[PDB]
RNA sequence: CUCGCACACGCUUACAUCAGUAACUAAUAAUAUACUGAUAAUUAACAACCAAUAAACCAAAACAACACUAAAACGUUUAUUAAUUACAUUGUUAACCCAACACAGGAGUGCACCAAGGAAAGAUUAAAAGAAGUAAAAGGAACUCGGCAAACACAAACCCCGCCU
RNA sequence: ACGAGCUACCCAUGAGCAGUUUAAAAGAACCAACUCAUCUAUGUGGCAAAAUAGUGAGAAGACUUGUAGGUAGAGGUGAAAA
RNA sequence: ACCAAAGCUAGCUCAACAUACUAAACAAAUACAAAAAUACACCAAAAUAAAAUAAAACAUUCACCUAACAUUAAAGUAUAGGAGAUAGAAAUUUUUAUCCUGACGCUAUAGAGAUAGUACCGUAAGGGAAAGAUGAAAGAAUAAAAUAAAAGUAAAAAAAAGCAAA
């Protein structure tokens, strides 16, 4: 466990694009 | 000649050199009883 | 390097609670007392740390010269052996010299 | 009686007597053939002979003749998820030889009943039957048979 | 199980005797004597609730010892197993 | 390095070592080398007569509990001893310096079961 | 018995000695401490086989009986009410009897129901002059009695019959008691008729 | 006060990113990978 | 009379015994000593039995039918037990005053801990008694650093202890805010 | 092919019955004395525990007749008192112990060389190199530091140094 | 502080040495059990943190060996190999 | 796609207050070879701390080094020191009672070694670990929901030539 919110935006950013890049949208 | 053996087990020597009596019949064997207890040894003695 | 992978729950943390409302109130109650009370006796902490500041060595003596009949067997002899490597440290060692 | 203190004898004193047993005793079948004299118990760990032979001939009024007993040894060598070794208990076992000619057999203390047999065997057949309806119909494919149409 | 009498098994050497060696030309007998000892009196059996065991220890020890005298004999005087007993 | 953690019991060690298991000794070793096995020693056990005796191990369940009231030794003072204390001090023959009439005894020894020197196991 | 827990565990509804459980959570392992607020027993006021009512779920304003209450996790379990669905009778070839089971409550959901008008109202507990403590609503003022409810072991004290081994209670309430100041011990001696002549000799102590 | 780098994927990543076309292990490993872009720029 | 240590044979094969409550302590006060001393009996043959039957279930693989019966049984043996211990400690106030039943006194082993010591019964006095002049009741001079160190470390569990409760109660009462 | 049976010491249920082995133990399977679960077990006559106080005692065990030097362990009767009264307690399993291992090592005593214990080869092929064994024309130490090893031999002498066991 | 259950040397208490040659139980001779380890070959993360196979020396004594006790590090012990 | 990854908790750390300090359990057995009811005894004891270090060596010396006397100053002063390294007071002065106590300490390689002085290694004194992550409910396992991101592999072996890149 690390104590941060600036970690855990910065990696749901990258899983946006991992999801973007996996499944593209419409 | 082979080693590894040096132990040969004998519980009348075991219990006389490393018993209860025989820790407390010398203060510095019972010295070392009271650092197992405050360690909190399982087992003290054989 | 793996972070995590789900937000935390945020703290929602209040600016104007009780103690942030009232912290440092009496800062100057020798400015604005007729001087009767230091800013010293404010200070809530250890006996040897109140109004005082120094570093590790004067810190460890001061300890053990005020509280040290009143530390436990192996925090005494803890200090004692911190004393010595401080002391040691602090005038046999060193670049500046 | 076990658990308490025993009075010290010395010349002339009166008769040790214990009014409230402290000892129970389990009558056991025997895992091995035994001859028709004999009787299993499991006793405690500070039962003499002669504490058990007054106790079967006054408690429950059995002519015993012979008793001899013997210390059996639980096992150690059972780890627990910690890797601390559990011991089963170590108990003690008595035979008993019966003087009169008394003969016992062990009782079969669990009889089945056949009404109950038939019961169960009633309830397997009406569970197999549901399996039965239950299993689907080959010539269907995997649809499913709810529908009508 | 003969464990169940009790009886116990042990290891030690196998002898066959008679009351003597076999150069002693005696090899054949007239009787038997023997006592009964302290445990196994009547009024220790009367004690222990025996009534019958008076008959039964007598029975057995006849049946003990004349049955190992009379072998001591067939075997001093080379009948043994395979060649049974003439007379 | 043998088991530490075990019981020290008769069963490890060799045939010099014979530990008891707690049962309690009936006798001693007599002339000849022999157990003389005293019958004073054994414990001779009191049984009743259960047969013209009508009680039950279990209780009926319709049956009423009590309010749970633990023996004091004010309440058997004031049940046993109360009365006749009472009774002699209204009719003027209370003693002071006598009280063995009134359940009291003096000194244990006398007696056969004792009670400070717990006597009689059970 | 008495079955001895870990100090941190987790309640499920299970009996904690019992298979499910012991299937549930081995011995081996431990779970985290869910937070559970601290109510003492003085404040407990939900009970087992009174009405109560459902304030959040899928259900609301429903009203059912207390069946089970878990104290540790401060659970209450409605008869029937919130409701999630599973299967029990379990082979390779054969599933069968989908049966309604209940998810636990916790205290804030729930309010207790008057008897009279059936609406929720907040419930504190007050001192009588009778010297009986009673719980009182907030809004209507009336008391509310406690629910007497079936007992874990089935059996109703009303309707039994008494078998071989059953004590009557003529025999069970008669008292026998003579409290003399002889111990239990020379009151069976006399009584039997034993008689000892000798006494001990002095015994030290040390 | 204990304080711990939590962007250190990132710091990884900036070196990662410019080595994904090498061969052997160079492509994978950041201690062979930051070699191999030092003496690429 | 072997057959006790049995139930009757109309019973065995039944898969469950109903039985009555254990006895409850009120109910064994109202009761005479000898009524105590017949009913020890005669729950003590009913806990053979029982024993008996859970030995013989545990041997044929078959569930005990009801067994509740031993512990209401135990549950009894204890309320006797209880209600006789009533009686003699009571009766010994009277007579004696005396708290315990069995000598002690309290003791300053070799180890520096304090010890109930319980006494014992010899024939012969203590100054005589060849085993028990080689037990030593008193504590050396250093052996107080240890008893100190014992205190220091029940000291520390303690502390701990009434800190962790105290975090315990901060965490709860910031988790819930119903105040 | 032949380290067998038992006891003492040591290990501590690992032994026995039933059932299972997808995985855990066997350095591999088959299954099971070595894993899992349940249930039982080793019953004393053998062994342990098992009196002192005074006194007459020089005269070896070695088949002991009688001797040698290195002078030799091992108990009687006489007297004094030794609770007197069925059945006490304890060890009774094993394919086992010490070696990190189910290790070609170490391990005391009593009778046997089998009447008891076991299996060198998982299945092929029959290359080199390597280990072990058997046999060899003619020669017989010419090999080598040395007749090292091996051999149908298994002998006879001279020195050096230490007397010798 | 802990260690002489291996080993070095003692004090107790026991147990073994078959056959053969000789007036001999003679610190004689052949050779087993038994005790050491001369030489060579394998082995060198091996069966083994010193072993296996062949061959060797003693084998009635200054011999092996069971059980138990004792000597403890400025020391013990040593038919001195530090 | 395997192997994997992620949680927030168990709990510790530093103080303060504080009673006044060897916890809990003692039914039995416990210093016979501890957990073994039972016989003519013997019982007991103290003697300065030393050295590794510094004086660039090392001999006199080397603060603290298990002996309660605190803070502000005198004061690093007088003195003591191979007068070298360094050691170092006192006379004389200051210190207002209670509450207001929790954390610009950690979150499972961190914080105590601890889930525990337990397994295990040691004859013994002693040394001494690693190990948790679903939810309101698993009395919702034809069970559902969020990463599919390290090294290592698979999907998918390689084609002259060279610090493997530009
Ligand atoms: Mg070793
Ligand atoms: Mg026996
Ligand atoms: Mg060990
Ligand atoms: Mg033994
Ligand atoms: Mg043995
Ligand atoms: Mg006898
Ligand atoms: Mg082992
Ligand atoms: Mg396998
Ligand atoms: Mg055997
Ligand atoms: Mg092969
Ligand atoms: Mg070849
Ligand atoms: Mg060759
Ligand atoms: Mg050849
Ligand atoms: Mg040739
Ligand atoms: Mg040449
Ligand atoms: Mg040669
Ligand atoms: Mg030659
Ligand atoms: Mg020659
Ligand atoms: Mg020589
Ligand atoms: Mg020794
Ligand atoms: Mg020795
Ligand atoms: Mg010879
Ligand atoms: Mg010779
Ligand atoms: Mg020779
Ligand atoms: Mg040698
Ligand atoms: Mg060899
Ligand atoms: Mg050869
Ligand atoms: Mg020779
Ligand atoms: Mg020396
Ligand atoms: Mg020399
Ligand atoms: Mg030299
Ligand atoms: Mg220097
Ligand atoms: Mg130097
Ligand atoms: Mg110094
Ligand atoms: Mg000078
Ligand atoms: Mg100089
Ligand atoms: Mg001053
Ligand atoms: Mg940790
Ligand atoms: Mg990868
Ligand atoms: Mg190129």
């Amino acid at each position: 466990a690390k104590k941060g919110f600036r970690a855990a935006y910065r990696f749901q950013k990258e899983l946006e694009r991992w999801r973007l890049l996996r499944c593209p949208p419409p | 000649k082979a080693r590894g053996n040096e132990y040969q087990p004998s519980n009348i020597k075991r219990k006389h050199k490393h018993g209860w009596v025989r820790r407390l019949r010398t203060p510095t064997g019972v010295q070392v009883i009271l650092r197992r207890m405050h360690k909190g040894r399982k087992s003290l003695s054989h | 390097f793996h972070v995590r992978v789900t937000l935390p729950p945020r703290k929602v943390v209040d600016r104007w609670n009780e103690k942030r409302a009232m912290f440092g109130v009496y800062d100057n109650i020798g400015i604005l007392g007729n001087f009767e009370k230091h800013p010293k006796e404010l200070i809530k902490g250890p006996i040897w740390l109140r109004g005082w500041k120094g570093n590790e060595l004067q810190r460890c003596i001061r300890k053990k010269r005020m509280v040290g009949n009143r530390m436990f067997i192996d925090d005494l002899h803890n200090l004692n052996k911190r004393i010595s490597y401080l002391y040691k440290h602090f005038n046999r060692h060193g670049k500046y010299r | 009686a076990r658990n308490v203190l025993y009075p010290l004898y010395q010349l002339g004193n009166p008769q040790l007597r214990v009014f409230r047993t402290n000892f129970f005793i389990q009558l056991v079948r025997p895992g091995t053939a035994q001859p028709e004299d004999t009787v299993q118990f499991r006793i405690p760990m500070e039962m003499t002979r002669v504490d058990l032979r007054n106790y079967l001939e006054r408690i429950y009024n059995v002519p015993v003749a012979a008793v001899r007993t013997r210390v059996q040894y639980g096992s150690n060598r059972r780890r627990d998820h910690r890797n601390i070794r559990i011991k089963k208990p170590d108990y003690k076992v008595a035979y008993v030889q019966l003087a009169l000619g008394q003969t016992f057999t062990f009782p079969d203390l669990f009889p089945e009943r056949k009404g109950a047999s038939v019961d169960v065997d009633v309830r397997d057949q009406v569970l197999e039957d549901q399996r039965q309806k239950h299993s689907p119909d080959p010539r269907r494919g995997g649809v499913p048979g709810w529908f009508g149409l | 199980k003969p464990d169940k009498l009790p009886l116990f098994k042990r290891q030690y050497e196998n002898t066959i005797f008679i009351g003597s060696k076999t150069a002693d030309p005696l090899c054949y007998g007239h009787t038997q004597f023997h006592l009964l000892p302290d445990k196994l009196k009547r009024e220790k059996l009367l004690k222990q609730n025996c009534a019958d065991q008076i008959e039964v220890v007598f029975r057995a020890n006849a049946i003990a010892s004349l049955f190992a005298w009379t072998g001591a004999q067939a075997m001093y005087q080379g009948f043994w197993s395979e060649a049974d007993v003439t007379r | 390095g043998a088991d530490r953690m075990s019981k020290w019991t008769s069963k490890r060690g060799p045939r010099t070592f014979c530990k008891g298991r707690g049962a309690k000794g009936t006798g001693f070793h007599g002339r000849d080398g022999k157990f003389v096995q005293i019958k004073e020693m054994i414990p001779e056990l009191v049984v009743p007569e259960l047969a013209g005796f009508k009680l039950k191990p279990y209780v009926n369940y319709r049956a009423p509990e009590g309010t749970d009231t633990p023996l004091t030794a004010k309440q058997l003072f004031l049940e046993t001893a109360a009365p006749a204390i009472e009774k002699d001090f209204k009719a003027g023959t209370f003693d002071p310096e006598h009280l063995e009439k009134y359940g009291f005894e003096p000194t244990q020894e006398g007696k056969l079961f004792q009670l400070y020197p717990k006597n009689f196991p059970r | 018995s008495k079955v001895t827990l870990p100090p941190n565990y987790r309640y499920g509804m299970s009996r904690p000695g019992s298979l499910s459980d012991k299937r549930k959570n081995p011995p081996g392992t431990r779970r985290r401490r869910v937070p559970v607020e601290p109510i003492s027993d003085e404040d407990w006021h939900l009970f087992c086989g009174d009405k109560v009512e459902i304030l959040e779920g899928k259900d609301a304003g429903k009203q059912g009986k207390v069946v089970q209450v878990i104290r540790q996790r401060n659970w209450v379990v409605v008869e029937g009410l919130n409701t999630h669905y599973r299967y029990v009778g379990k082979t390779v070839d054969y599933r069968g009897t989908m049966i309604p089971s209940e998810a636990p409550l916790l205290h804030n959901q729930v309010k207790l129901v008057d008897p009279t008008d059936r609406k929720p109202t907040d419930v504190e507990w007050r001192f009588t002059e009778a010297g009986e403590r009673v719980r009182v609503s907030t809004r209507s003022g009336r008391i509310i009695p406690k629910p007497e409810f079936p007992r874990a072991d089935g059996i109703v004290p009303e309707t039994w019959i008494d078998g071989p081994k059953d004590t009557s209670v003529e025999d069970a309430l008669e008292k026998t008691y003579v409290p003399r100041l002889k111990t239990l011990e020379e009151e069976v001696m006399e009584a039997m008729g034993i008689q000892e002549t000798r006494r001990h000799k002095k015994v030290y102590w040390y | 006060l204990r304080s711990r780098v939590t962007d250190r994927y990132w710091r990884v990543q900036e070196v990662l990113k410019h080595a994904r076309h090498f061969r052997g292990r160079k492509n994978r490993c950041y201690r062979l990978a930051v070699r191999a872009v030092t003496r690429a720029f | 009379g072997l057959e006790e240590f049995f139930d009757d044979p109309k019973n065995w094969g039944e898969e469950k015994v109903k039985s009555g409550a254990s006895w409850t302590c009120q109910q064994l006060r109202n009761k005479s000593n000898e009524d105590l001393h017949k009913l020890w009996y005669v729950l003590l043959k009913e806990r053979n039995m029982l024993l008996t039957l859970e030995q013989e279930a545990k041997r044929q693989r078959l569930p005990m039918p009801s067994p509740e019966r031993l512990e209401k049984v135990v549950d009894s043996m204890d309320a006797l037990d209880k209600v006789v211990q009533e009686r003699e400690d009571a009766l010994r106030l009277l007579q004696t005053g005396q708290e315990k039943a069995r000598p002690g006194a309290w003791r300053r082993d070799i180890f520096g801990r304090i010890i109930w010591h319980k006494f014992k019964q010899w024939p012969i006095p203590w100054y005589l008694n060849k085993k028990y002049n080689r037990k030593r009741f008193f504590a050396m001079p250093y052996v107080e650093r240890f008893v100190r160190m014992r205190i220091e470390k029940q000291a520390r569990i303690k502390a701990r202890k009434r800190s962790l409760e105290r975090k315990k109660e901060k965490f709860l009462q910031e988790k819930f805010p119903h105040l």
